[PDB]
């Protein structure tokens, strides 16, 4: 029956020296009949025991699944270290491994840029700026957006889309009250990506 | 007008190495058991020099040999030190830089710098009084790399280091203040 | 063994009235030892005939796959049929039945903005147009761009995105040559969505 | 200034159904099996009316009555038949339609109808000289709908109309030219 899957931490949590990024096998499909799942985790073939391991989580299709997470280093991450998960199980006739590191690739840092509402819009009550972040590997990315250090409710991405050059580009569009716009105010599209120096970059705007 | 140059620990990056003498920084892999205070760069492995300029001209070298990054230069005394900033000379750093293979100048945005002889130390010049920042290529006979003019220093200087993150491995060697 | 997988059909060949819209079934994991599959089409119970029915393509896993396409009509699908497809093979111990229907829902038509480069780009080889279409329901909607009804090769578009107010947006991205957004020219995003007034609006603009 | 309008078999997109008399359209489930020419209108279930006028004032009834979609008003000799467009004063139409429960004219973008009796048939009056199109609520005594003016006619004009796509199965009525 049962099926592994081996999930990647978030990129900002890696990049981010006071976060803590860790790498997720998931075993779904785990019989209520043969509950206990043993997983074992390594770093680069090294048994490493700190992972944890949830309670065996209960699902509708009435089975179990099995969430294990291994906090890791930051420079074992970016460095390319081979996080392995090792699954046995009743019903497996035999254990189930998988493999995860982060990929070697070029790495371009983003370009980024916040564009003004649309004309038609400016005349109702929710306006909305739009961060565009091009050009930019690999795909993985965090984008949010503040003004004046507070971080904003209602922003939503767009997930990254493969352009043309065979670099990715996403959206970020933020909603905020046509007042805002106009009085004062200065909004700002934060990144966080590998290429950008020191991790991060800002772009900013206001009422022009 | 060399002038001698330590580092301020309370200031330095809580995952830095400073030697005793504090004339080393090195990114250490861990965080590294010392208390938090205001002072102290939360988010980069940033660390300011424990003098103070509001006059004169002051000079220093750094030894940046096989860094793959680094942030060095000066700033205000009161640039902020906590969360997410970019250097620029409106945030009061006037800095430049090694990233990925690029050298650059920390303007915004920032400027394409043109190294034809990659340094292993730089000379860092401060003339407060004409507002310049001035930065010295000495493995290639002290050429100029980048100058900032018309600075608004607007209060008291302080030496400024960034050893650069080493989550790649390529940059865990240290920033040395040489040897006057 | 063998998984069935149903698939909508596009809603630009639903509301176009020259398209053909087609609803597939896939077949997946069908055994190189056991490569018949009888596959049985339904539009509301009613057993149909006219499905192409793919010769089982090769697959990596040393598996088959069975792709099967029925063709169906315009008002079938808006009107709410459903659409079911039967699957028998030796190694099911019984038939596999999947259904699809259009789902009720609010429908509400998009708002369709065009947004010129951002400032900094204006000194680049190319420019970057952005379509941004916001406050659509049901998600399905197809977004492409012209200029002089020609076309256009090289614009990519988001996947939508499940808004705050329980709306859909969406970005669609034009790259074009700097030289153009000068000189006359004129540049359209044409959205097909069924909220939409005889399906279909086309923003435009150019040089301001 | 009534005028007997008959549809235009030649300019009806193929899915269309006109009946002998000409004088009604509805939409069909199938492709028509009539001959593809330059005039027939391809991607929407439209329908031009054979008069042709240049000067003076006509008017003319449409009973919509049952119909959850239509499109109606005048329009150029010379728009656009072929491919995706929007009916606008640009574009060469003045028409109203009812679309998903609202009544909308076909401005650019379009203008809200404010109708307080829904329409079972309307009037359509064109003004060729004064550069007038407006339409009327027959089922409430005539009330006014909307008034395009300073129109730019620029040629002859001919009768439109939009039976409306019936994916739904709720607009399978017809449109019918009134008893005059
Ligand atoms: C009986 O029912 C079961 C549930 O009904 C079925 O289980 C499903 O089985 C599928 C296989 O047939 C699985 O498909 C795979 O899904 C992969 C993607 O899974 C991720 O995304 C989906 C939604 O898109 C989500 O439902 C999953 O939970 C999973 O989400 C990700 O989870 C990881 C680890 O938790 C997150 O990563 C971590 O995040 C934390 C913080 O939250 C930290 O940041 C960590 O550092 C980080 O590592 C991750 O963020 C999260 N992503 C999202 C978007 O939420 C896909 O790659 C495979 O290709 C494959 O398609 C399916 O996952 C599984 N569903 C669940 C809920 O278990 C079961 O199959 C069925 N049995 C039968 C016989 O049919
Ligand atoms: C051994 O190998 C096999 C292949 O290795 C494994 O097969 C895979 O099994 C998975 C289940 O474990 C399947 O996962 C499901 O995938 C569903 C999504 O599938 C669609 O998207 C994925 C990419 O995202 C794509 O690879 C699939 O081909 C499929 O694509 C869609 O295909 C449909 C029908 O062809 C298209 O719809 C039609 O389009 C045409 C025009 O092209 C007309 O417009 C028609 O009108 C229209 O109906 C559709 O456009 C297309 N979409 C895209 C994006 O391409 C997902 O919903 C399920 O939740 C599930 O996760 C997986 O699909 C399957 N892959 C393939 C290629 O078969 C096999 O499992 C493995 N065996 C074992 C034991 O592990
Ligand atoms: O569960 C199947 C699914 O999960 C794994 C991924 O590698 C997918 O490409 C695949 O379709
Ligand atoms: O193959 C499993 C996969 O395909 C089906 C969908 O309903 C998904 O939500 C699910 O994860
Ligand atoms: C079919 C889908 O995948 C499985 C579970 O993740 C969810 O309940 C979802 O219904
Ligand atoms: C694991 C993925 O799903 C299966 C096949 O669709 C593809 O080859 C892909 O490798």
């Amino acid at each position: 029956g049962p099926s592994v899957f081996i999930f990647p931490p978030k990129i900002k949590d890696v990049l981010m020296i006071s976060l803590s990024p860790i790498v997720t096998c998931v075993v779904v499909d785990v019989s209520e009949d043969d509950p206990d799942v043993q997983i074992s985790w390594f770093v680069n073939n090294v048994e490493v025991h700190t992972a944890q391991t949830q309670t065996h989580r209960e699902d509708y299709n009435s089975t179990l699944r099995v969430v294990s997470a291994l906090p890791i280093q930051h420079q074992d991450w970016m460095s390319g270290k081979e996080f392995k998960c090792k699954v046995n199980n009743k019903d497996l006739p035999a254990p189930i491994e998988r493999t995860i590191s982060k990929p070697k690739g070029s790495v371009r840092a983003p370009q980024v840029y916040v564009l003004p509402p649309p004309e038609e819009e400016m005349t109702k009550k929710q306006v909305t700026l739009t961060c565009m972040v091009t050009d930019f590997m690999p795909e993985d990315i965090y984008v949010e957006w503040t003004n004046n250090g507070k971080t904003e409710l209602n922003y939503k991405n767009t997930e990254p889309v493969l352009d043309s050059d065979g670099s990715y580009f996403m959206y970020s569009k933020l909603r905020v009250e046509k007042k805002n716009w106009v009085e004062r105010n200065s909004y700002s599209c934060s990144v966080v990506h590998e290429g950008l120096h020191n991790h991060h970059t800002t772009k900013s705007f206001s009422r022009s | 007008h060399m002038v001698h140059i330590t580092l301020d620990r309370n200031t330095a990056n809580s995952w830095l190495i400073i030697s005793k003498d504090r004339r080393q920084v090195r990114m250490g892999d861990t965080h590294q058991n010392v208390s938090d205070n205001k002072e102290r760069f939360s988010n980069y492995p940033m660390v300011l020099g424990a003098q103070r300029f509001s006059s004169g001209k002051m000079y220093w070298e750094v030894d940046v040999t096989q860094k793959e990054a680094w942030d060095l230069g000066v700033c205000r005394d009161s640039v902020q030190r906590k969360g997410q900033f970019s250097l620029s000379p409106e945030n009061g750093f006037w800095t430049i830089w090694l990233w990925q293979k690029s050298y650059e100048a920390g303007t915004s945005p920032q400027t394409t710098l043109h190294i034809q002889v990659p340094p292993c130390q730089i000379g860092i010049f401060v003339d407060y009084e004409a507002g310049v920042v001035s930065f010295y290529n000495i493995t290639d006979h002290g050429s100029l790399i980048y100058t900032f003019s018309e600075c608004v220093f607007a209060g008291p200087l302080r030496p400024f280091f960034n050893v650069g993150f080493n989550y790649s491995g390529g940059n865990a060697a240290p920033l040395k203040l040489c040897p006057l």
